[PDB]
């Protein structure tokens, strides 16, 4: 388990994931030309996890139906790194039409990318899978991406497909066929993914207005906290250690059911662009997590939290039983030892402690309710049906992709209502 | 038909269409097979001068269709501001229920148009109206953890 | 010879491993290198150039814990070629060490043994180390062992086997797994002696100070013991002198054949000038629940068997006097069907302790190694968490999807519910 193959699809996706390349970069001592200048050991020893070594490249593929996300993406500080044969791109972008990204304008370029992902897989000594970035709200990343999902799950099924999936919120972008985009994609991730991580644009917006009182957010004051939360997330992966090191792993430590596979995040301290007992609390708290849900409306699973920096393990240890110990009645009673605890010495970028926390909540179903609401709003009074339907659609797609997540969200309150007895 | 090349060119945003349908006595309230008129559709598809239009050549702005959809119900859904302020201007019912008990303030509500709601209360939405679940606005904005919205929806 | 094969699977059983031969080497008086300046022929073959080799193999589903065997101190003291290694790991899954994974290196495994086998003229059998809760320690060792019981049906095999605590696990699902290796491997196991990481970690930091005891500390700790146990098989001892005398002396049933391991004094290294205990206090520390090596109380259970495994400066006849103190003790019972008595293996070797552990020198030592019905209370703790889990099918999904059927974790459970009976049938 070692090579990670990276694929970011859409403007969301592309944003969202030069910031990861940035960041990690960063982290390991990779410079905007791939050369290393770092200062530590750890920083290289499994840096092949993310890189191929030519200088070290990102084994990164950038996809995207509007060709001028190319150009962002190359005019940032390390829009060189990429390989420039890794760039898959359409003339004829998807206009926030999910049917467009998934079977019209989506489905002609779609060969084209899996070509570049077969490359890339063949030159892996032990491919351990892909992680995809996208949102749900647009047309490419939640049409063609989903589409891209189900392909290299076809063609490589003994592999982990974990996604990085940006959930909207009418606070950011408010355009009505949003909860469309996103239905008809959550219904494709249920069936094709190990694990996703739900990065909510409702809970990045009431972080930045509410707690860093940002009068008005941007997608970088929003993309700060999506990038430290990706950083906080991967460093099990990419760093020495013995829990979660690999996918397989941590879905084997995070997925007691197959469909519940949808992570909220969470990360302390929250900052704009710190003692152990702080950073417990925080990573706990509701306002902390990058998924809109209160955490103490269900129970969870399961939970991991990587804690990073210098600190007193014994203090970290004793923190972690407390929080279990003094709110034992939001963890399930029947997955005993359910919360599993790391710390990487290597903190993150501008900060000495930090703490990131990945949580299987059953109070995941509020975001999914939110989602359905609004789709079942739209869909009664059939609201733009016929920019789908014209676009190699039906309409019982909709009834089952509706169907199919209230039925997700129906398996969350069973095993939030499941007692030991 | 004029009426249904009136309800295509009302749904279509072609305003000049419009205009000569009517002129050779394109039926204003024509209804297609759902009942919607060519005030809903252009009220649906964001078409502020063909809602005007409309409605200076007797278009019914409280018109529903077959699922009790009123204009105001679709321009409150899909949030088109100054739509909402035209139809309430000439007359719309700000408290129509439609077959699901939603009224105009319950679908601002669930897309959060902000500031759609806003203008609702001010022109007297019902807070204590009940959809076919039980759930006013306030309900929807408590059970979603809208805080925002459940603020404006408490002046 | 008479020779002993020991066989170390997946990270706990190659980091076990590792400790052990470093202690053994220091015991017998052979370098790192295997050059020294034979009774321990038993467990080193010599090559014709005075190496002295471990008749060992080294196995695990990932390289990353046998690569710092192959460039660490010991580099050249095993046979490279009984360091084996695969790219993949079992991801923590039973069924993907037993079935998936596995089945891609087990016939290597096996050849590279028989290689070591035909240097055998006389071959006892198989010692293996394996972890309880990992994919490789779990589903390698009970594919490993079935394959050695068609391969080798004289031969015994005794295990030492790693019980999960808490406090160092990584996975979720250790119960399962626990569960699933123990019901396979009943059959094809002689004896198996059970180490709990957390009665191990409980010594570290009650009896030798270690705030947060890392896998060195308590690996050390578990050699010093898997080393008392061995000794007899490596110092021609008068008692337990081959593979089958364990089963004779410690396991009066195929199935009941999981022994406490009791060890005494546990002393830190910074207490260098430590008063000295005596055979008759050692002897009474083997009854303190403190230094056992599986969390469970023998006062309220019974004993079918006890033996008395003794080190250093120990004379035979206050070995004597402390045992008829012991039997004069109302909360030692034995089973009415077994003679009530404890058999005695005396080494006058000083105890070796090994330069970087955490122990003091001490000039006597004891391990007791005692078959009691108390232990069952280990097997009901992983049942109890098993049992919470698969209620619910927690987890299940991930065995079913590689090469195991539902079926097995019910014909496990049960296994391990007929387990239960055998031990309250023994003892009541
Ligand atoms: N005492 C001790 N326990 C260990 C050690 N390494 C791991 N463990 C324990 O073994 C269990 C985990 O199994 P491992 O041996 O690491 O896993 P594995 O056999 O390599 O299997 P996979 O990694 O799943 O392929 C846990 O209960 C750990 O606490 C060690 O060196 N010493
Ligand atoms: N957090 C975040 N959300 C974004 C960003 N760019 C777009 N979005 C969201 O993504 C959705 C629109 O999809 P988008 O990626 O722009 O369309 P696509 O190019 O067709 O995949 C909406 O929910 C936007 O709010 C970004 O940089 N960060
Ligand atoms: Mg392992």
């Amino acid at each position: 388990m070692r090579e990670i193959v990276h694929i970011q699809a859409g403007q969301c996706g592309n944003q969202i994931g030069a910031k990861f390349w940035e960041v990690i970069s960063d982290e390991h001592g990779i410079d905007p030309t791939g050369s290393y200048h770092g200062d530590s050991d750890l920083q290289l020893e499994r840096i092949n996890v993310y890189y191929n070594e030519a200088k070290y490249v990102p084994r990164a593929i950038l996809v995207d139906l509007e060709p001028g996300t190319m150009d962002s993406v190359r005019s940032g500080p390390f829009g060189q790194i990429f390989r420039p044969d890794n760039f898959v791109f359409g003339q004829s972008g998807a206009g926030n039409n999910w049917a467009k990204g998934h079977y019209t304008e989506g489905a002609e370029l779609v060969d084209s990318v899996l070509d570049v992902v077969r490359k890339e897989s063949e030159s892996c000594d032990c491919l351990q899978g892909f992680q995809l970035t996208h949102s749900l709200g647009g047309g490419t990343g939640s049409g063609m991406g989903t589409l891209l999902i189900s392909k290299i799950r076809e063609e490589y099924p003994d592999r982990i497909m974990n996604t990085f999936s940006v959930m909207p919120s009418p606070k950011v972008s408010d355009t009505v066929v949003e909860p469309y985009n996103a239905t008809l994609s959550v219904h494709q991730l249920v069936e094709n993914t190990d694990e996703t991580y739900c990065i909510d644009n409702e809970a990045l917006y009431d972080i930045c207005f509410r707690t860093l009182k940002l009068t008005t957010p941007t997608y970088g004051d929003l993309n700060h906290l999506v990038s430290a939360t990706m950083s906080g997330v991967t460093t099990c992966l990419r760093f020495p250690g013995q829990l979660n090191a690999d996918l397989r792993k941590l879905a084997v430590n995070m997925v007691p059911f197959p469909r519940l596979h949808f992570f909220m995040p969470g990360f302390a301290p929250l900052t704009s662009r710190l003692t152990v007992p702080e950073l417990t609390q925080q990573m706990f708290d509701s306002k902390n997590m990058m998924a809109a849900c209160d955490p103490r409306h269900g129970r969870y699973l399961t939970v991991a939290a990587i804690f990073r920096g210098r600190m007193s393990m014994k203090e970290v240890d004793e923190q972690m039983l407390n929080v279990q110990n003094k709110n034992s009645s939001y963890f399930v009673e029947w997955i005993p030892n359910n919360v599993k605890t790391a710390v990487c010495d290597i903190p993150p970028r501008g900060l000495k402690m930090s703490a990131t926390f990945i949580g299987n909540s059953t109070a995941i179903q509020e975001l999914f309710k939110r989602i359905s609401e609004q789709f079942t709003a739209m869909f009664r009074r059939k609201a733009f049906l016929h920019w789908y339907t014209g676009e190699g659609m039906d309409e019982m797609e909709f009834t089952e992709a509706e169907s199919n997540m209230n039925d997700l969200v129906s398996e969350y309150q069973q095993y939030q209502d499941a007692t030991a007895d | 038909d004029l009426g249904k090349k009136l309800l295509e060119a009302a749904r279509a945003g072609q305003d000049d269409e419009v205009r000569i349908l009517m002129a050779n006595g394109a039926d204003v309230n024509a209804t297609d097979a759902s009942g919607l008129t060519p005030l809903h559709l252009a009220a649906t598809y964001g078409h502020l001068e063909i809602v005007e239009v409309l409605l200076k050549h007797g278009a019914d702005v409280n018109a529903i269709d077959i699922m009790g959809s009123t204009p105001l119900h679709l321009a409150a859904l899909i949030g088109h501001l100054e739509i909402v302020e035209v139809l309430l201007k000439h007359g719309a019912d700000v408290n129509a229920v439609d077959t699901w008990g939603d009224t105009p303030l319950h679908l601002a509500a669930i897309m959060g148009h902000l500031e759609i709601v806003e203008v609702l209360l001010k022109h007297g939405a019902d807070v204590n109206a009940q959809d076919k679940f039980g759930k006013t606005a306030f309900d929807i904005s408590i059970d979603n953890g809208n805080e925002d919205l459940a603020e404006i929806l408490q002046k | 010879m008479r020779e002993c094969i020991s066989i170390h699977v997946g990270q706990a059983g190659v980091q076990i491993g590792n400790a052990c031969w470093e202690l053994y080497c220091l015991e017998h008086g052979i370098q790192p290198d295997g050059q020294m300046p034979d009774s321990f022929n038993t467990f080193f073959s010599e090559t014709g150039a005075g190496k002295h080799v471990p008749r060992a193999v080294f196995v695990d589903l990932e390289p990353t814990v046998i690569d710092e065997v192959r460039t660490g101190t010991y580099r050249q003291l095993f046979h490279p070629e009984q360091l084996i290694t695969g790219k993949e790991d079992a991801a923590n899954n039973y069924a993907r060490g037993h079935y998936t994974i596995g089945k891609e290196i087990i016939d290597l495994v096996l050849d590279r043994i028989r290689k070591l086998a035909d240097q055998c003229t006389g071959l006892q059998g198989f010692l293996v180390f394996h972890s309880f809760g990992g994919g490789t320690g779990s589903g390698f060792t009970s594919l490993l062992m079935e394959r050695l019981s068609v391969d080798y049906g004289k031969k015994s095999k005794l295990e030492f086997s790693i019980y999960p605590a808490p406090q160092v696990s990584t996975a979720v699902v250790e119960p399962y797994n626990s569960i699933l290796t123990t019901h396979t491997t009943l059959e094809h196991s002689d004896c198996a002696f059970m180490v709990d990481n957390e009665a191990i970690y409980d010594i570290c930091r009650r009896n030798l100070d270690i705030e947060r005891p890392t896998y060195t500390n308590l690996n050390r700790l578990i050699s010093q013991i898997v080393s008392s146990i061995t000794a007899s098989l490596r110092f021609d001892g008068a008692l337990n002198v081959d593979l089958t005398e364990f089963q004779t002396n410690l396991v009066p049933y195929p199935r009941i054949h999981f022994p406490l391991a009791t060890y005494a004094p546990v002393i830190s290294a910074e207490k260098a000038y430590h008063e000295q205990l005596s055979v008759a206090e050692i002897t009474n520390a083997c009854f303190e629940p403190a230094n056992q090596m599986v969390k469970c109380d023998p006062r309220h259970g019974k004993y079918m068997a006890c033996c008395l495994l003794y080190r250093g400066d120990v004379v035979p006849k206050d070995v004597n006097a402390a045992i008829a103190t012991i039997k004069t003790k109302r909360s030692i019972q034995f089973v009415d069907w077994c003679p009530t008595g404890f058999k005695v293996g005396i080494n006058y070797q000083p105890p070796t302790v090994v330069p970087g552990g955490d122990l003091a020198k001490v000039q006597r030592a004891v391990c007791m190694l005692s078959n009691t019905t108390a232990i069952a209370e280990a097997w009901a703790r992983l049942d109890h968490k098993f049992d919470l889990m698969y209620a619910k099918r927690a987890f299940v999904h991930w065995y079913v999807g590689e090469g195991m059927e539902e079926g097995e974790f019910s014909e496990a459970r049960e296994d391990m519910a007929a387990l239960e009976k055998d031990y309250e049938e023994v003892g009541v």
